[PDB]
This record gives structure tokens, C-alpha cells and sequence, in this order.
């Protein structure tokens, strides 16, 4: 594999041209909302970045190296992940909103649901990155970070688990050596590795209760989920 | 599945 | 905040003394959706009561105010049972301790609707810990952030959690790594965090679905902590 | 009015 050879420069270089695109919603500001059209817009909206994703995962170094049932099963798991903290990182420059797209800007206020919980834990990460000066090079490191981790734990199989741990490895070094170049110390590096992991706690928690708030919305025969989308989220069912 | 085609186009 | 103050030593003396016990549970080999959820409950519940006394004496923990304290465990509080199972499950692959007395296989979650799923979880997460050689000093200060950061969505918390980082750093220098060995296995151990998340949220599910059904009898402190997650 | 503020307490 390419991956495991590949430097920590090259290793950002990489994840960095592999960055999708910013895309736009439907979003009219004349246009009447609703709560049922609102979250038909972020539903569009996902809907389209998916497809984006899908291809930004086959440039993540290692990825591919992996059988096709395994990367499906590491998207499956991770799409709303990877979704959210796309949502975050865009949203750092504008605090107390989050931009879902550039001409999308939506605050606590402007809600619904029980969605509204999950918001305030979207704007509470973003400040979170605001306030640790998350750098782009950290972000595309996370983003990859989440997609070979949350889907990992005959015969074997186990051979695709250590090629995921072995490529897990030299991201984290990648970090490590972004940090080292920043000016950290080797106490600064280290905590700041653990600030950055463990938001990865958070992101995960705000994408299981999206995916309940998700469900719940499909079950109450509300808004067109795509034929795509209702199958990444059939794969968490239950 | 939608994902399982994607992924290989 | 006498956190602060701590050496890396007494850190781990603390959180080490702080350590609750491993408890029983009553004395039939759990098959049913009744009993087998009866057993658990009366178990987490009386390891509930352990981790509050717990929670108490983790440094900074204290610090904070009692709404704090209340949120942060009513957040984690199934996180926290779930790394203490798998920590104990370590030396028995294939199993997961409960209890001393209650050792279960995933043939046991298979006659419970969407339980054998969350045990195979649990069961790689526990395999996860033996192949790292986690070190009890490194599991008390796990379970630790778990505790502080899992509802952390503040300055105090902050540099409380950077304390614990500087602490499991201590432990794997004390062990003898080397610095590119502390960091990348510190990145491993807080990765794995991440699913333990993911196993609270869907063991949380699964009580939900539990106490929906009632037939088995909940404490009124175990309804609390589970409806803090109704949302 | 929960049960979890008065474990806390007991100082
Ligand atoms: O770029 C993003 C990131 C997240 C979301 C979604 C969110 C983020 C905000 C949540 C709080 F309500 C809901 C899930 C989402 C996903 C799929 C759907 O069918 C609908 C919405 C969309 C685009
Ligand atoms: O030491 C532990 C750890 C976890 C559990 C439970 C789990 C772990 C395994 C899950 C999947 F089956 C279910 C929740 C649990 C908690 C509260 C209850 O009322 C019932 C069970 C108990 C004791």
C-alpha cells in the first residue's frame, strides 16, 4: 500500500486536494419555511454532499486498499459523522450559527422537533474549534481519523483491522508533526492531540442521536428522505 | 445497495 | 482546584483509591429478555450508588457545581459502566464479567431483541483493551475523562482533562515508551473512547425499550439517569 | 427533585 509509505506532508497534501466541495441548498429567503421544508433542505443538501463524500473517502489514503464490503460497512457507519463535523468546521468563523451552506445560515432560533438540543451541541463543538484554533490541516486529519475508526470493532478480515490501524497510526503522526511545526512543546502536543480525540467522543454522540432524530422524522411520514439516504440510515437500525 | 455501486464507479 | 496541585503520582494514587469495588450479583445461567435484564439492572443499579462516591473523590470533579456534577454523570453514566465491564472482561475472551458471578456470552444476548449486537461490541472493545496490555493505572484515568468530558458541552474541566492527559503520558514514559510509542498509544486509548460512546448511546436505546415494555422493575434512580437521555 | 443531587450531597 501507498499509504502506509506516504510522508506527513504528503500524507496533508493528500487530504487535502481529496477535500470535497462547499455545496449550495435551495434555500429561498422570499420562500416560506417550514418545519417539514427545513429539514427538507438539510436532507437535499446531505443528499448531494453524500455523493461527494462517497468520493472523497476512495482519496483517503488507505481506503481503497480495503475490500468493498469494508468500505461500505466504515461509510455506513460514519456518513452523519463526517457530515457533522463538515457542518462545524464551517461554521467556526460565525458563532451562535452554523452554516450548512453559504446561503444557509441557521441559528438556534431559526427550530423544531427536538432538533434543537442536537443544534446547541453542534454550535457547542464549533466553538469548541473556534476556541482551539483548529487549523484545516487538523480537520482533514480528524474527518479521515473518523472514517476508518468508527466502524472498526472470520477470519480474517482481521487483516483489514491492523491496515486500518496501521494507517490510524500515521495520521496520528501526521498530527503530531503538524503540532511539532505550529511551535508546541511536547506537553502542549500531547494535550492538544487529546483535546482534538476527544471531540471525536462528541461527534460521535451528536451523530447517534441525529440518526434517532432521523428515524423518528421517517417514521412520522414527513419529509422525501432519498433512496440513498434511507439506506445509510437503515444500516444503524437499531 | 446505492453505496456498494457508488463505491465502485 | 487542588487537582492542579497533584503530581502525576498522586493523580493516580487518587483516582486508584477512588476506585470502586467489583460488585455481584445475586446467585441460573440468564437466557430470558426478563432475567437477564433483572440481574443487570439490580447490578447497575447498585453500581450506580459506587460510581456517585466515586465521581466525588476524582479530582476537580468536586470543584464543580452540583448541576454540573449532575449533568456530567447523568451523561456518562453508562459509559462509564460499559469501560468498567470490558475492563473487567479483559481476562476472559469471548465473555464479559458483569459480575464474578455473572460471566455471559454472546449466546446469551442472542434471545434478547438487539442485545447480541451491543455484546459483540463490547466483547471487541474488551479484546481491543487485552491487545493493548491496558494497565489498571491507565483505566482509572479513562474512566476519568469519560466522566469529565463526555457532558463537557468550560476552563476548569479543560485543563482538569490536560492534567489526566499529562498523567496516562506520565504512566506510559514511566512504562518505559518511548515518545513516539506515548503518543501514538494515547491516541489508540482515547479512539476507543469514541465507541464507547457509541455503546452507551445504543445500550441506551436498548433500556429505553426496555422500560417501555415494563416488565422489568427499574429503581427510581435509574429511570432518572435514563430519562436525562430522553430527547 | 432528583435523586442524584441528594447522593452528591452527603458530604
Ligand atoms: O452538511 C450537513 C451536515 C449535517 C446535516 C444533517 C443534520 C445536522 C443538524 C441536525 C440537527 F437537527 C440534523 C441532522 C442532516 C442529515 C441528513 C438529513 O436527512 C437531514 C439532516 C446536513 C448537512
Ligand atoms: O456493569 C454494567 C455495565 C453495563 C450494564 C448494562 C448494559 C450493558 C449491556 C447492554 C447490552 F445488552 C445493556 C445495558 C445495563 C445497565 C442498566 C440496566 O438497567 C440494565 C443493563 C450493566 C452493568
Amino acid at each position: 500500500s501507498l499509504a502506509l509509505s506516504l510522508t506527513a506532508d504528503q500524507m496533508v497534501s493528500a487530504l487535502l486536494d481529496a477535500e470535497p466541495p462547499i455545496l449550495y441548498s435551495e434555500y429561498d429567503p422570499t420562500r416560506p419555511f417550514s418545519e417539514a421544508s427545513m429539514m427538507g433542505l438539510l436532507t437535499n443538501l446531505a443528499d448531494r454532499e453524500l455523493v461527494h463524500m462517497i468520493n472523497w473517502a476512495k482519496r483517503v489514503p488507505g481506503f481503497v486498499d480495503l475490500t468493498l464490503h469494508d468500505q461500505v460497512h466504515l461509510l455506513e457507519c460514519a456518513w452523519l459523522e463526517i457530515l457533522m463535523i463538515g457542518l462545524v468546521w464551517r461554521s467556526m468563523e460565525h458563532p451562535g450559527k452554523l452554516l450548512f451552506a453559504p446561503n444557509l445560515l441557521l441559528d438556534r432560533n431559526q427550530c423544531v422537533e427536538g432538533m434543537v438540543e442536537i443544534f446547541d451541541m453542534l454550535l457547542a463543538t464549533s466553538s469548541r474549534f473556534r476556541m482551539m484554533n483548529l487549523q484545516g490541516e487538523e480537520f482533514v486529519c480528524l474527518k479521515s481519523i473518523i472514517l476508518l475508526n468508527s466502524g472498526v470493532y472470520t477470519l480474517k478480515s482481521l487483516e483489514e483491522k491492523d491496515h486500518i490501524h496501521r494507517v490510524l497510526d500515521k495520521i496520528t503522526d501526521t498530527l503530531i508533526h503538524l503540532m511539532a511545526k505550529a511551535g508546541l512543546t511536547l506537553q502542549q502536543q500531547h494535550q492538544r492531540l487529546a483535546q482534538l480525540l476527544l471531540i471525536l467522543s462528541h461527534i460521535r454522540h451528536m451523530s447517534n442521536k441525529g440518526m434517532e432524530h432521523l428515524y423518528s422524522m421517517k417514521c412520522k411520514n414527513v419529509v422525501p428522505l432519498s433512496d440513498l439516504l434511507l439506506e445509510m440510515l437503515d444500516a444503524h437500525r437499531l | 445497495k446505492i453505496l456498494h455501486r457508488l463505491l465502485q464507479d
